[PDB]
């Protein structure tokens, strides 16, 4: 797993494109060589012993999405370390980065039924109370609860689902 | 041997206690799953969210 | 429907891949149609990203990558009960004699918690194997650990059919025997020398012997022994061969090398104590049975010291040597007294007269052997009277200990007795302490009880 | 009568209504690897060392790694049923314990969790099980004897409050009698016994359960246990944990006295665990740090003095003395006590009791090896009399042991070494003594006067025990009160002497 | 002494089954703070008291 | 300013901006919970980590902790005001007194002195205990090493020394105790202050019960303190209590910080570690620093790196051992392994060189016999033979001695000896004037005339 | 998988500009300390057992 290998390339690109604005083409561009790695003939490749910079002038030639200096710099400093694979961590790593410059949050709602819309505004609003960061909901239905309602935040969690009470009564006796 | 019947009333009676304690969680989970209603989920989670 | 693929093969081990929710947990079995045959793969770690590695039940020759690989939800399961009596199984629980299925009615899954500090039954009691050295030096605690000593040729088979014998006769209790990582061809004569003395009826046979590959003679001793823990569970008493224990160590030794783990102290695996714990602590008593075990043991470079050994003497209770010499003196069984111990030989635990009896004749014979020493250098006359009359007794307590089995009958045609421990300890006593002096030392061979040595002396 | 069904019902309905229905927010993570019993979690940015993190059904991993991206930690029971993608809660606890004089007389797991059937713990809050001891200037000097029943020890080796003393031998030496028979002989004298299990068979733990509910002893003992079954993480942690219960006791002014059963099960257990964890091996493939981990453990020992269980206790407790004393056991392959592990550990304790199988064979039990065991606080661990009495005898015999293998030919001085020998060895016959037959100070202090000063000369070896068992009753019945006189004080005076002088005498000519 | 824990034991029994029905509701109610009524469980309760 | 990022056992990786990395062995900061948390930088790792060790326990270190930069090393307090007070390895006061009135603080990183200043010293000093001046004298400004197992009395002999010669002189003294029991500490605090001697003595302690780092680092602060009072112009006792522990700490700390093992699993720095030591504790022209060492050997095994690393950093070494300890032999001192750079005709005199002489020859010559005496018996032996075992015999008896710090072991009361009394005795054992006495005569006496009485007494 | 001396504002460099502008391959600069080994980036032209000088007035020997 490229967690670790990730985060180096991760800031570097995120620094770079915020000195220049454009996050927003840098993300594109990420996602899209993310994608060529994830092909039948292309994770073939990668996987073989080729030169690196034969492997990186083959895999630039199949991508005309990238910004031809810098873009394409990335990729060949990723393939003289071998590490083109971790481009689909590059990016997610990216994207974090991003929301957290940007005070941005993404939180899971896990409900047993679907809330009524004048609910998910004032989970909303106390989450921005909870968080500097402008949230996004994204609800769910599990049907495992029973009443109440998870509330995920990243890796904080706040639970008032009948089910966890129960079983954290159970546990009482 | 009256330390060793001693010990088996304490035993006998944890053992009491553990069944009705597990009957209790058991029981009390197929009344909420029987008599939850919308307005009491609502009750719930309207609370929840004001010590959020 | 089938939910895995093979990703690795390198030996006998193989990685294979699943969906990032259905991982399999460990020691699940998984199994693959490796050509025509399907082959049972047991989960040994979780890697990371769905990557699962595993040990082959079998040869992996003829495995590819991308093998569609079906992930069962239970552990290895054996068949179990009455219906294994006399059936020869391997790793697996499969028939491997070619008598047709198992009749079985019921499987457990060999992996196993050892029973929970308030299941061990509130008592220690011994058990009577019938044997006379065995009973009088040595005696077996129902539910103890036994090692063996012997070599070869001394007739370890034979003491170990005298036992399956028994044990089923004289108590009610059945027995199993698991060979892990022994000779073939000892097997099969062993399973022919069982059928024609009648005991193959009484007895439970699983074999994984060393043609086979290390996953297989890891776990044969776990499919012996829950095997005998269902007997149990029938408010049985068990008796459970294991062929040798130091296999057993060694094929986690060789395991533990081929998934990558660091050596331990002389190469050993790190998980070794662990490793021997979570076998020997599965066979105790039990409120409502017990298991005992006979287990052959063999010490690597005869040094006690080595961490195989000393770790399995941990785990013993009592300890029976055999003797080559004992034996050459046409002697059986061909126990030997004084370097056989046990562990419940103590007042405390097995009441004073039989403590006091046992000590006595390791004395006498202790003292018997520096006499025939000089005797070997200065000729008999050089010793005292007192001597000449401690050498008169030795010899005749020394052909007290032979017995005729009931499995021996083939060999000597005297029936074979089964001899209580009462009666021990009174013959005992009685040829130590000068009673018994006026008759023959042959009327003591290979006897019985004493109410017959003096029966046969009556007409020498 | 006491199985009153109203009694556990309102059990319950305490709890009922002692229950917090509010939400508490928490930290989460994922497992992402099981192996060995090894977990590796992604997640948990809040995750603290040392930490429990509380797993699926009711069991605790022990962080051990703050990896950049990972925690590393270990699984305290069955790991073999958690998968990859479990999620997992961070506590806000460092590994706790719990602690209390509730726990007297209860057999408790090494988290606590009882093991007896008798239900849940009564007991005073929670301890954490990692721990540094007292420093320098918070302890005092032992000074204060704590009796074992036996002949050999309390004159030879003697142990005092808040020692640390290594019992070491080989495997059945009679290590466990002689353990179980100094925790019995506590039961009358205000000391609280922790008995700790590590490894060990389990069939043997209920044994020794069995005999210290048979003496009446069980009712005064923490029972903790990690059987040979046990994960590693278990055996591994379980002497901190009962040094957590122990250290209840001392850090209130009391006194305490705690056994670890096998510290190289211990020490076993941690080099699996760490072998499992890719470190580098050293001596003996022991990891690094295998001093470390006993260091830490029996330096928690300790005798505390008044100032520093005022300052503790928040002033409720004045002018009391608190105490932990400790008698780990050690393991040795054919008597090598100069092997890597037992040299560490005596280098830790303040002696060591050195039990020999040779000795043991011949029927000299219990099988002290003097010349090997020592004792390092001396005499000033013992009662006046016996601190007079006793003086150089071990190294008396272990002149006599070196003679008496030299001389296996022959001797000169024959006379003299006669009456050397003669005692020399005598001593060795007297010092053998039955199990579970403890002996107060007042019958070990006029036998060691009778061994000492020469009034053994005119007995043959085998007449030693007809000529004790003779004496001890002899003053039972003629100087009854002079033994409850030495039985509370220390005792010596030229007085006493001279009226043990009277003793022998009256009784030497009336056998 | 055996024999009175084992007499002792079937009349305690025998008494907690009122019990488990009482432990079972203050349970779900507590786990809810909405009350609830009786009839819409009756059959759980009554099980309850029965499988013990 | 910094944030952590890792936290493995002993040893804390710090995250720094790019230009405010801090120096090798600069101090930091943390607030570990209610406690405030010392972490010494030992590596620059790429990219403004850090890698550090902490001084403290490391249990409850979250990650992302932010740890504040300390721009300087670790520094102690030092001089006269550090006298007849117990010290942390931080220099903070660790008995339950007031703060260190110190005037001064000095890091405890510090260079050897150099080769132009060292200073050469023949004065021979004298200890009362017969074997150690026999065998092994030492020198004023020398050092000294006890080398033994765990259990043969490498601590007593240390604090009979104390009694000779640290009561019997002048200047201050230090005592170091690093990663050894708590409680002879404190027994060794209270002694000193029952006697009025411990406002001539400061002492510093990092026992056993410390985390690594403590362990680690516990030795400089001693050597820190000894080397103040020598640049004044003194002249300083230095005891540390066992130096094994300042590598062991070593190799705790080596593997975490990303270091491949060496030959038994020892650290690969460990010749430099221990040079980097025992080179700064030396005397010099300005004053003198006379030491004695306690030098642990682990699995009674002289060949084991550490042990044998150390032989050559020392002028005397007195080799205890456990084969004799095991026949109530103290002090259980090794004759053929003991050995001092002091011992030549022309700094003790022909006669006291050819007496330790002979009776190194002597107990060699028994050394050879054993096998053969082991095998076919004592008969065998040419009749000369024989008398060299009586005399070999006598000899190992002589060699002990009773202590005054051992009187609480053994009862009989403590014996000096003056090296003048010692030569005579055994130049008198090994010409044959004491044949006629027997063996016990000679064990556990003062001079050879206690010996010449206490035959008259059996 | 672990990092060789990739570090954030290094790959940043290169991602403005991947063929490096042609700089001194008579000079480098340290990125690691530790134990008397350093690890020197650049020095395109150092030979094996060559000196390399320090600030101050001291030296290495390149080995690696
Ligand atoms: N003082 C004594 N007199 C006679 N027998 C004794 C004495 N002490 C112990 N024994 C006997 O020694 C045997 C073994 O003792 P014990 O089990 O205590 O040794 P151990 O060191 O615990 O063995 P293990 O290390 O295997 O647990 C016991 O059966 C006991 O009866
Ligand atoms: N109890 C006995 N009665 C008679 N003969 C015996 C007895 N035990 C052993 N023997 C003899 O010794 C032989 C031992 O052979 P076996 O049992 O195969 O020993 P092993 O399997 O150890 O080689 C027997 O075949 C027989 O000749
Ligand atoms: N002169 C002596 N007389 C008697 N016993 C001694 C003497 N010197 C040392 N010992 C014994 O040596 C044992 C070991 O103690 P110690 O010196 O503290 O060992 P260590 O050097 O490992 O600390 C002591 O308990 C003590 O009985
Ligand atoms: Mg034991
Ligand atoms: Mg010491």
């Amino acid at each position: 797993e490229f967690i670790t290998v990730a985060r180096p390339y991760a800031k570097a690109a995120f620094d770079f494109a915020v000195e220049h604005q454009s996050v927003e083409r840098w993300q594109d561009m990420l996602a899209f060589a993310a994608e060529v790695t994830k092909n039948e003939q292309m994770a073939e490749l990668l996987s073989g012993a080729l030169a690196p910079e034969t492997l990186a002038e083959s895999f630039i030639a199949v991508a005309g999405e990238q910004l031809d200096e810098n873009g394409q710099n990335l990729i060949r400093v990723m393939a003289e370390n071998g590490r083109l694979n971790a481009l689909p961590d590059v990016l997610e790593q990216f994207i974090h980065l991003r929301a957290v410059s940007e005070a941005t949050a993404e939180v899971d709602v896990i409900s047993a039924a679907a809330l009524s819309e004048q609910q998910l505004a004032k989970i909303s609003a106390a989450m921005e109370k909870r968080l500097s960061r402008k949230v996004k909901l994204n609800a769910k239905i599990d049907k495992s609860v029973m009443a109440g309602v998870i509330i995920r935040a990243g890796d904080m969690v706040i639970d008032g689902s009948v089910r966890g009470r129960l079983e954290r009564l159970a546990d009482v006796l | 041997a009256q330390a060793e019947i001693e010990a088996e009333r304490k035993r006998a009676r944890e053992e009491l206690r553990k069944q009705v304690a597990i009957l209790a969680v058991a029981g009390a989970e197929k009344i909420i799953e029987r008599s939850v209603d919308e307005a009491a989920n609502s009750d719930i989670v309207d609370k929840l969210v004001a010590e959020l | 429907m089938a939910t895995g693929k093979i990703v690795q093969v390198i030996g006998a081990v193989v990685d294979v891949e699943f969906p990032q929710d259905a991982v399999p947990r460990v020691y699940d079995a998984l199994e693959v149609q490796n050509g025509n045959e399907r082959l049972v793969l047991e989960v040994q770690q979780q890697l990371g990203g769905g990557i699962v590695r595993t040990i082959a039940m079998g040869s992996s020759d003829g495995l590819r990558r991308g093998l569609d690989v079906k992930d069962l939800e239970h552990p290895i399961e054996v068949p179990v009960g009455k219906a294994t009596l006399g059936r020869i199984m391997n790793v697996l629980g499969e028939p491997v004699d070619m008598k047709g299925e198992i009749g079985e009615e019921e499987r457990w899954a060999i992996h196993r918690a050892a029973p929970s500090y308030e299941e061990l039954s509130n008592s220690q009691e011994l058990l009577e194997t019938g044997i006379k050295v065995i009973d009088l030096m040595a005696p077996f605690a129902k539910g103890g650990k036994v090692g063996l000593f012997g070599g070869a040729g001394v007739g370890k088979t034979v003491n170990m059919m005298e036992l399956i014998r028994n044990i089923a006769i004289e108590h009610s209790g059945y027995s199993v025997f698991a060979g892990v990582g022994e000779r073939t061809r000892e097997g099969n004569d062993f399973y022919h020398e069982m059928t024609d003395s009648n005991v193959i009826d009484k007895v439970s046979l699983v074999y994984g012997q060393m043609n086979e590959p290390p996953g297989n003679r890891l776990r044969v001793a776990l499919t012996g022994l829950t095997m005998a823990e269902k007997f149990r569970d029938e408010g049985r008493d068990v008796l459970l061969f294991v062929d040798n224990i130091y296999r057993y160590t060694l094929a986690g030794t060789e395991v533990s090398a081929l998934l990558g783990r660091m050596p331990s102290a002389v190469g050993y695996q790190p998980t070794l104590a662990e490793e021997m714990g979570v076998l020997q602590e599965r066979i105790t008593s039990t409120k409502t049975g017990s298991i005992t075990s006979v287990q052959a043991v063999y010490v690597p470079a005869d040094d006690l010291t080595d961490p195989s050994p000393a770790t399995t003497f941990a785990h013993l209770d009592a300890t029976v040597v055999l003797s080559r010499q004992i034996a050459s003196l046409g002697i059986y069984p061909a126990v030997d007294p004084l370097d056989s111990t046990s562990r419940q030989l103590d007042p405390l635990v097995v009441g004073q007269e039989h403590y006091d009896t046992a000590r006595g004749v390791q004395s006498i014979l202790q003292r018997y052997q520096e006499l025939k020493d000089i005797i070997a250098i200065l000729g008999m006359d050089e010793l005292s009277e007192e001597d000449k009359l401690v050498v008169a007794r030795a010899r005749k307590i020394q052909r007290f200990l032979s017995q005729p089995f009931f499995v021996a009958e083939v060999f000597t045609g005297s029936p074979g007795k089964y001899v209580s421990l009462k009666d021990t300890i009174r013959g005992f006593k009685g040829i130590m302490e000068g009673e018994y002096d006026h008759l023959p030392e042959q009327a003591f061979y290979m006897v019985g009880s004493i109410e017959e040595a003096v029966e046969k002396a009556k007409k020498l | 009568m006491q199985l009153n069904s109203t009694e556990i019902s309102e059990l319950i309905k305490q709890r009922i209504a002692q229950f917090n229905v509010v939400s508490e927010a928490h930290n989460e993570g994922t497992i992402v690897s099981v192996s060995d019993g090894v977990i590796r979690i992604h997640g948990l940015a809040d995750c603290m060392q040392g930490e429990m993190i509380s797993l699926p059904g009711n069991r605790y991993a022990i962080a051990l790694n703050l990896e950049r991206d990972s925690v590393g930690a270990v699984v305290m029971g069955p790991y073999a049923d958690l998968a990859e993608g479990m999620k997992v809660k961070c506590t806000g606890r460092i590994l706790e314990v719990p602690v209390g004089r509730g726990l007297l007389g209860r057999v408790v797991n090494t988290l606590g969790a009882p093991i007896d059937g008798k239900g849940p713990l009564d007991h005073d809050g929670f301890s954490a099980v990692e721990a540094i001891a007292p420093g320098v200037i918070e302890r005092q000097s032992v000074d204060q004897p704590v009796q074992t029943g036996y002949k050999a020890v309390d004159s030879m080796i003697p142990i005092g409050r808040g020692q640390r003393e290594l019992i070491i031998g080989d495997r059945q030496t009679g290590k466990t009698a002689l353990a179980i028979d100094a925790i019995i002989n506590q039961r009358d004298s205000g000391i609280k016994c922790i008995y700790v299990a590590i490894g060990q068979k389990a069939s043997t733990i209920s044994n020794v359960v069995r005999k210290l509910e048979e003496h009446g002893a069980l009712a005064n003992t923490i029972v903790v246990v990690a059987t040979a079954s046990e994960s590693a993480a278990l055996q591994y942690l379980a002497p901190y944990a009962g040094c957590a219960m122990g250290e209840y006791f001392r850090d209130r002014g009391e006194d305490a006295l705690i056994i670890y059963d096998d510290l190289s099960k211990q020490a076993v257990a941690y080099r699996q665990i760490s072998l499992l964890l890719r470190r580098p091996p050293g001596r003996e493939a022991f990891p690094g740090d295998v001093f470390y981990l006993h260091s830490r453990l029996l330096e928690r020992a300790a005798r505390v003095n008044a100032e520093y269980v005022e300052a503790f206790t928040k002033g409720e407790v004045k002018g009391k003395t608190g105490s932990l004393t400790a008698l780990p056991i050690i393991e040795t392959q054919a008597g090598d006590v100069s092997a890597f592990v037992p040299t560490n550990v005596i280098s830790i304790t303040d002696g060591q009791i050195f039990l020999e199988t040779n000795l043991f064979n011949a029927g000299i039990r219990p099988a002290v090896n003097p010349g090997i065991s020592v004792s390092r606080v001396g005499g000033a661990a013992q009662t006046k009399i016996m601190k007079k009495l006793s003086g150089g005898i071990r190294t008396a015999l272990a002149q006599y042991r070196e003679l008496a293998a030299f001389s296996q030919f022959a001797s000169d001085l024959d006379d003299a070494t006669r009456k050397q020998l003669d005692h020399g060895q005598k001593v060795t016959e007297l010092l053998k003594q039955k199990q579970y037959a403890p002996m107060s100070v007042a019958q070990q202090s006029l036998v060691l006067f009778a061994a000492e000063r020469g009034y053994l000369a005119d007995v043959e070896l085998s007449k030693i025990g007809s000529f004790e068992a003779a004496l001890l009753a002899y003053v039972d019945r003629d100087h009854a009160p002079l033994m409850q006189e030495i039985n509370q004080t220390g005792g010596y005076n030229d007085e006493i002497e001279g009226k043990l002088k009277g003793i022998l005498d009256s009784f030497k000519a009336t056998q």
